[PDB]
């Protein structure tokens, strides 16, 4: 699904298909360079998504001193200390899952048990 | 009498509150129609035969609310397939001797997949949304789909003519997923259902609160609801009170924006004479046609000039 | 009655005791999911319910305690000013202020007022009152309080001029 | 007779590609030309409806899951129930039935709506019915000079009013 | 409530209320009396029942009857033994005369 | 089945709504006729197994004698149901000269779907005869039977003229009604009609009104 680029020169390649040989060849339009296709997938719209609630993190979360601390246990390290803060995903339907980011481990780990 | 009624009618509008639209904003916009409603709510009562049947109340629901491909898609993808009766995709094998058992068309397969889940809770089956979208164009597309039991749903199709592929397949794509209605009537939306409760006369002569089944909705319509079996088409009722006047006959629509005025001004600080509120109702009503008592409305009349 | 005003005080900690149990099951991801509304509105109708359980439970049981000869009680029920719910409201607990019905929104980023650790949803993040009048507030419930008068002024000041124009 | 050769040729394909192999090869062709004459029952080659049933007992077959639907439609459950059973829901497999029964709880509940539960008290009195079931509900209405309304409503029969 | 039967059994009255109550047990007139106006308020019952398809009670109306018949009890000081000296016709008689003396509109054509 | 049976069974519906219809306007039509079964008119009036043949079962209907009662000027009235999805020019002609020819003042007209205003046009021909269009899907539902609209009821001129002289009122200030009201087409009137209306008031329970036509 990726963008790939010419590597002669760095511009966005657009699929077209091979007249006869029935294969898709990025060409690029800038320059004569021109790549098979390693998928027949060319276009993609994925009208529902649910992602988004995870990521953001700094290897120093725990630097700042504003979010809260707990007892519960990183399941690696099964140090106590831990830094737990909700989902990093804001929509109206969003959930209240929590995920339990640790020191000692440095991973990440939530408290959903179905 | 008149003069009475506006101030007796006028006193309470200074304690009011501020879902669905209450208070002063929504007073204001039923006492000056403003043909727009913001609160498109109608209600429907079921056929009275059947009192409590659940699977019988989302039948109802089903047959009554539009949906889109879009309500039901999911999965979108564009593919490269060369052989016309051979699929590069290996799940997709079976489809063909199911559908082979009518050549120059372009290489190119569009695809698309829905839910099970979002696909038979409105009670349809992949099958005949495959003749749909079949029979709509029968000229350009050339339309595959799998069977309903399959674990993912599929449609493969095709464009049919005896480079320059992938803008126009986009836009068919895009036009295939705004446009096709699947059942229900459009401008109505989600539906939902509440236990309501009605005194209803006992066989033994009494008044009992028996329990019945209600649909609501977020869409307006008339001119189809009562169309659809099943219905009581006597009891409906909407809020849009423009709609019941053009639908029903001015009599019915005064009657129904004075049961309007009468829920909203007596939600709190009830209550007045029915009088007063049925002589505004019914002065506002008296022209063959609703007026608005606006600077235009009810002034734009064979009326006396100084006022 | 200081019995009475421990039974105020141990009503109010079951009912926070009860919240933070269903705040628990809403951590651990399973939940009903109530059929209507989504996810976060059962949350918050379930617990705007407990609270205002709490707080007219509390204060039927101070009616209750408070006795013949006294005044107020004698005002209320005598008529003219005042009511059962001014008198709870007086002297047990306020309940949460909010304003459009919804608890006191997250205006800060993940929080509500700056003085809290992030993301919390009990009775005093969001500002459930606990305290009654007589033995006073603490800052934020001050300042909650203030929040639910200023928007029964501006709604005044704005509807006055509406409701003028549509009579006349 | 395009129609009544094409099925009995699929019906000989889907019976011999089968680990049940047809040795009793006239036996086979005797239940495909009953499952082609029961099928023709509902047609008989005339009305639109004849490929969608074929369609479906067909892909049914070549579904896989299940395979087991060929050892049983081979071993009984006769051709001409199978055009009046339209059991499509009903077969191949099990597990996905009770995935289906579990979709249509899971829809049946969420088509539900919003049913505010109005908590009640004794301490008040309907004006309608004069019973102490009051769904009383409190809020503020009026402007600074005073109090709330004590907004009042009887939920034993559904009388709103009002204390002064 | 309501269903009088002059020479039927169970819903008959006590003759221990009127004077002229004993005597009058049988009568056909009276029995005939009795029985079209309980066919009028039973008529008038399937006619509120049909324009108000609740059956609320309480509403909104012109004179009281309760007070002003107490008034009338505790003003001519009615005792709990005395048979009345009214009579039936008097009474079925009364009502219609009432009734069209009721006047709200003067007039004298058809639709008045 | 597919919507075949829906369709069979608005049909039908329609088919009673115009007959309760041309009832309460005054015509001689027996009460058991409207409800004819669902399965009944399908056997009667199919050809071999779904399809109705809407151009024979149309019919005429004559006054009764409550109506000849009243007013002595109706002729007999006459109802079509095309089979056309949009409605020819020549086959509406030769509708109208049918009319003429069999003299009739009435037109009941229903269309499949919409008709061309060339055909409109010659539509307020041939007075004194008067000529109607419904929709069937407009007519799916008998209106009166909701049970919001109130009664309804046709005057006489002579009934109009006392009401006139006896309220003292001059033909103007009397509320009026639109002649593109449902009911109005329901009622087939035109202009210079009044109408008294009965609705179950609450405080009075009946209650006389008068719309005018306009
Ligand atoms: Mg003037
Ligand atoms: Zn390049
Ligand atoms: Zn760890
Ligand atoms: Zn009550």
């Amino acid at each position: 699904t990726t963008f790939r680029f010419c590597r002669d020169c760095n511009n966005m390649l657009y699929p077209r298909e091979d007249k006869e040989n029935n294969r898709l060849l990025f060409e690029c339009r800038t320059c004569s360079y021109v790549e098979e296709a390693g998928s027949p997938l060319v276009y993609r719209h994925e009208l529902i998504t649910n992602i988004g609630e995870t990521a953001g993190v700094v290897q120093d979360i725990g630097s700042d001193p504003t979010l809260p601390r707990s007892d519960r246990e990183c399941p690696k390290c099964h140090s106590r200390e831990n830094v737990f803060f909700q989902s990093q995903q804001r929509r109206k339907d969003t959930s209240m899952v929590l995920f339990f980011v640790c020191l000692s481990c440095s991973h990440i780990f939530t408290s959903d048990q179905k | 009498v008149g003069v009475l009624a506006a101030q007796s009618i006028g006193e309470p509008a200074t304690q009011m509150t501020l879902k669905v639209t209450s208070g002063v904003p929504r007073l204001k916009e039923i006492l000056n129609v403003a043909k727009n409603m913001k609160t498109p709510s109608l209600t429907v009562y079921l056929e009275p035969g059947h009192a409590a049947d659940q699977e019988q109340a989302k039948l109802i629901r089903s047959a009554i609310e539009h949906t889109t491909l879009k309500s039901v898609t999911i999965a979108s993808e564009i593919y490269y397939d060369p052989d016309p009766r051979s699929t590069v995709i290996p799940e997709d094998e079976e489809i063909i001797q199911l559908h082979f058992s009518f050549d120059q068309q372009s290489p190119w397969l569009l695809r698309l997949e829905l839910d099970r889940a979002a696909m038979n809770d409105k009670d349809l089956t992949m099958g005949q949304v495959g003749e749909r979208i079949k029979q709509t164009f029968k000229n350009d597309l050339f339309v595959i789909w799998s069977e309903d039991n399959d674990e993912k749903l599929i449609i493969r199709c095709r464009v049919v003519r005896p480079a320059e592929e992938d803008h126009m397949l986009k836009k068919i794509e895009n036009t295939m997923l705004e446009n096709i209605t699947l059942r229900g009537v459009e401008n109505i939306e989600r539906v939902v259902m509440m236990k309501y409760d009605r005194k209803v006369p006992s066989p033994t002569g009494e008044y009992v609160k028996e329990p019945e089944w209600v649909l609501e909705t977020d869409g307006v319509n008339l001119s189809e609801v009562m169309t659809v079996p099943g219905i009581d088409p006597t009891r409906i009722y909407t809020n849009s009170f423009i709609d019941i006047m053009e639908v029903l006959g001015i009599e019915a629509g005064r009657a129904a924006l004075y049961k309007e005025v009468y829920n909203v001004i007596a939600s709190d600080g009830s209550y007045v004479n029915y009088r007063h509120m049925a002589l505004l109702v019914d002065v506002m009503t008296t022209q063959g046609g609703l007026t608005s008592v606006t600077r235009h409305g009810f002034n734009r009349s064979n009326t006396g000039a100084l006022m | 009655d200081g019995p009475t005003m421990r039974e105020i005080t141990e009503t109010i900690a079951e009912a926070k005791k009860k919240v933070l149990d269903v705040t628990k099951e809403a951590q651990a991801n399973l939940l009903t999911a109530k059929h209507g509304m989504t996810l976060r509105e059962s949350f918050e109708d379930n617990v705007v319910r407990f609270l205002n359980e709490a707080r007219d439970k509390a204060g039927r049981l101070a009616e209750v305690n408070l006795k013949d000869l006294n005044n107020v009680k004698q005002m209320v029920m005598a008529g003219s000013k005042g009511s059962f719910i001014n008198i709870a409201q007086m002297s047990a607990c306020v309940g949460q202020q909010s304003v459009e019905g919804k608890r006191i929104a997250f205006g800060f980023v993940d929080r509500t007022l700056p003085h809290f650790s992030k993301d919390d949803y009990s009775p005093e993040s969001k500002g459930f009152v606990e305290n009654s009048y007589l033995r006073g507030l603490t800052p934020q419930e001050f300042f909650f309080h203030a929040m639910g008068g200023r928007e029964g002024l501006i709604d005044t000041a704005v509807k006055t001029a509406e409701t003028g124009y549509i009579q006349r | 007779h395009k129609l009544r050769d094409q099925v009995l040729k699929a019906l000989y394909d889907v019976l011999a590609k089968e680990s049940e192999h047809p040795p009793q090869s006239i036996l086979h062709t005797a239940k495909a030309i009953e499952s082609e004459m029961n099928k023709v029952n509902n047609c008989d080659t005339n009305e639109a409806a004849y490929k969608a049933r074929y369609r479906i007992i067909y892909s049914n077959v070549i579904s896989k899951n299940n395979p087991d639907l060929k050892h049983k439609i081979a071993n009984g459950d006769i051709t001409p129930e199978f055009l009046a059973t339209c059991d499509a829901k009903d077969l191949a497999p099990a597990p996905l039935k009770q995935k289906i029964e579990e979709i249509a709880k899971q829809n049946l509940y969420n088509a539900q709506g919003a049913t505010i539960e109005r908590s009640v008290t004794d301490r008040f009195t309907c004006g309608k019915c004069k019973e102490k079931k009051v769904s009383y509900y409190q809020l503020q209405t009026r402007s600074a000079d005073e109090p709330l309304t004590t907004f009042c409503t009887c939920e034993a029969c559904g009388n709103r009013w009002k204390f002064s | 409530r309501y269903r009088v039967d002059l020479l039927n059994t169970d819903h008959t009255l006590d003759p221990s209320l009127l004077e002229s109550g004993s005597e009058i047990l049988g009568d056909l007139k009276l029995q005939v009396l009795l029985d079209e106006e309980y066919k009028q308020l039973v008529k008038d019952r399937k006619f509120l029942r049909e324009v108000f398809v609740d059956g609320e009670a309480n509403w909104p109306l012109p004179v009281n009857i309760r007070r002003i018949i107490q008034n009338a009890q505790q003003t001519f000081h009615i005792d709990h033994t005395k048979p009345s000296d009214l009579t039936i016709k008097d009474i079925v008689l009364g009502v219609k005369d009432l009734q069209e003396n009721l006047l709200v509109l003067r007039g004298k054509n058809e639709i008045i | 089945d597919q919507e075949n049976e829906r369709n069979i069974s608005r049909l039908w519906r329609a088919f009673r709504t115009v007959k309760e219809m041309v009832k309460d306007r005054g015509y001689f039509i027996t009460q058991e006729e409207v409800e004819l079964p669902l399965e009944d008119f399908k056997a009667k009036y199919c050809d071999s197994m779904g399809r109705p043949q809407r151009k024979m079962m149309s019919f005429q209907a004559n006054p009764t004698e409550e109506s000849i009662s009243k007013f002595p000027d109706m002729g007999s009235l006459w109802v079509e149901f095309c089979d056309e999805p949009s409605v020819g020019v020549k086959t509406m002609k030769t509708f109208v000269i049918h009319i003429q020819e069999k003299n009739f003042q009435t037109g009941i007209f229903v269309y499949q779907n919409n008709i061309t205003p060339s055909a409109m046009k010659l539509v307020p021909s041939i007075p004194p005869a008067t000529i109607e269009t419904f929709n069937e899907a407009a007519l799916v539902v008998n209106i009166t039977h909701h049970e919001l609209v109130p009664k309804h009821i046709r005057l006489s001129s002579d009934e109009k003229r006392e009401l006139l002289k006896r309220y003292r009122l001059k033909e103007s200030q009397l509320p009026r009604i639109q002649r593109a009201d449902p009911v109005a087409l329901y009622l087939g009137l035109k202009r210079g009609e009044v109408v008294k209306i009965i609705r179950k008031s609450e405080t009075s329970g009946r209650y006389a009104s008068y719309r005018i036509c306009m």
